[PDB]
């Protein structure tokens, strides 16, 4: 039943005042993109930064298994859009947030499906 | 310099035609640095400018394009150059990268180990290398042609680059190889390209544009490297990040370049002319299979 819980460990590390994971790969882009969360090319809008996906994945960066049966990664080989106000910690942002399955935007950071 | 709004500066043709003796590289703007956009790493800026320059050349861009990237890791364990290449290349392009040291990457497949351990069944349309051994920078001994990974790269080009394909191979004042310059004469065109963000370094990318598989011109690589250093020594390049701010036309144009299988006896001058124009790739279109040799010991 033992499993390492890296997500909880990083969240607890952050809450205790630890410095976020660095060297996430920030892309140059127009910042006139769709703003969707996870895309095949950078899609940051004026309020976002775009990052290489593998570098923003806790499991990729920590060299640990991805937490699903197939071990598949939702970020590697893609680009992740991070709100500029949260771009100091892209790994923590992707860990803590969810993508709306109908509009593709971050819940609470672009998804307007509930208004 | 109008050059400051370009992504970088290519070695002018007249400098390629000289017969200079090799001198020490002494850059006027040595130690200066470009102001990068907030939070952007040098490696992202450098690869972005390389790709912007490659956008100006007659690259063959087929469907199911195949690109391999050597030296793709960083001491931070990520692959910023691979991330730029994946942004640049058409969606669906197969991108493989490799480094001596482990790293995590956005490439479709990644091989860890010395480049000499890398073997591929297939040929490639574009080869990018950033490999560099910092031990070459020994200002106290003669600057001779280097081997090491350059020997691998030269054989890899001759054996696994599709006709019509292109390369961009990093060199510096001390990290260079005479046979690699000689191989530039086996392309329809070649240059040494300096990014504007890293213009304070003797780094350049040796670019071979549209591979022909035979010598089009005879190049003495010892002379050509001396010519390159002479150009750098007498032409200071103003550091510049200007081109990083306009990405609206960044993606590589999906050209649909024809891919054909031909045996060496059907490459006539009409085929050679299509290859030279970026209009044809010659290789099989089978499955892409790669491997890394593992040395087993106690
Ligand atoms: N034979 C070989 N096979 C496979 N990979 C190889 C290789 N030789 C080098 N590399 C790899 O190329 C990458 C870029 S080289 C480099 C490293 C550190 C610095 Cl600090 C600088 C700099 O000064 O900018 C440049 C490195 O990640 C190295 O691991
Ligand atoms: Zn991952
Ligand atoms: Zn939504």
């Amino acid at each position: 039943a033992f499993a390492v819980d890296a997500a909880k460990a990083y969240k607890d590390y952050l809450a205790s005042g630890g410095q976020p994971i660095t060297n996430c790969v920030k892309m140059l882009c127009t910042h006139t993109g769709t703003g969707q969360a996870i895309t095949v090319t950078p899609e940051a809008n004026m309020d976002q930064e775009s990052f290489g996906g593998a570098s923003c994945c806790l499991y990729c960066r920590c060299h640990i298994d991805h937490p699903n049966p197939k071990g598949f990664c939702d970020l590697k080989g893609k680009y992740v859009q991070i709100p500029t106000t949260c771009a100091n910690d892209p790994v923590g942002f992707t860990l803590k947030n969810t993508v709306c399955t109908v509009c593709g935007m971050w819940k609470g950071y672009g998804c307007s499906c509930d208004q | 310099s109008s050059q400051a709004w370009q992504p970088g500066v290519a070695m002018p043709n007249l400098y390629k035609m000289q017969r200079m003796l090799l001198e020490k590289c002494d850059l006027q703007n040595y130690g200066d640095s470009a102001t990068l956009p907030k939070g952007i790493m040098m490696n992202v800026a450098k690869y972005t400018q390389l790709c912007q320059y490659l956008n100006t050349l007659t690259l063959a861009v087929p469907y199911n394009m195949r690109v391999i990237h050597f030296g793709a890791g960083s001491d931070k364990g990520v692959a910023p150059g691979t991330a730029v290449l994946r942004q640049w290349l058409p969606t669906g392009t197969l991108l493989v990268d490799s480094d001596l040291n482990d790293f995590v990457s956005d490439a479709d497949s990644t091989l860890i180990g010395d480049c000499a351990t890398v073997h591929t069944a297939n040929k490639w349309d574009l080869i990018i290398s950033d490999m560099y051994d910092p031990k070459t920078k020994n200002v106290t001994k003669e600057n001779d042609s280097k081997e090491g990974f350059f020997t691998y790269i030269c054989g890899f080009i001759q054996q696994k680059l599709a006709l019509g394909g292109s390369v961009a191979i990093k060199i510096t004042e001390h990290s260079w190889n005479a046979d690699l310059y000689k191989l530039m004469g086996h392309f329809a065109w070649w240059t040494a390209f300096v990014t504007n963000v890293n213009a304070s370094s003797s780094e350049a990318f040796l670019i071979g544009c549209n591979y022909l598989g035979k010598p089009r011109e005879q190049i003495d690589g010892y002379v050509m490297h001396a010519n390159y250093i002479f150009w750098r020594n007498t032409n200071p390049i103003q550091l510049s990040s200007y081109s990083l701010f306009d990405m609206s036309k960044f993606p590589l144009k999906l050209r649909g370049t024809a891919v054909m299988s031909l045996k060496e006896g059907q490459i006539n001058d009409m085929i050679l002319s299509l290859l030279s124009k970026g209009r044809l790739i010659i290789r099989e279109n089978n499955r892409v299979v790669i491997s890394s040799d593992v040395l087993v010991n106690n």
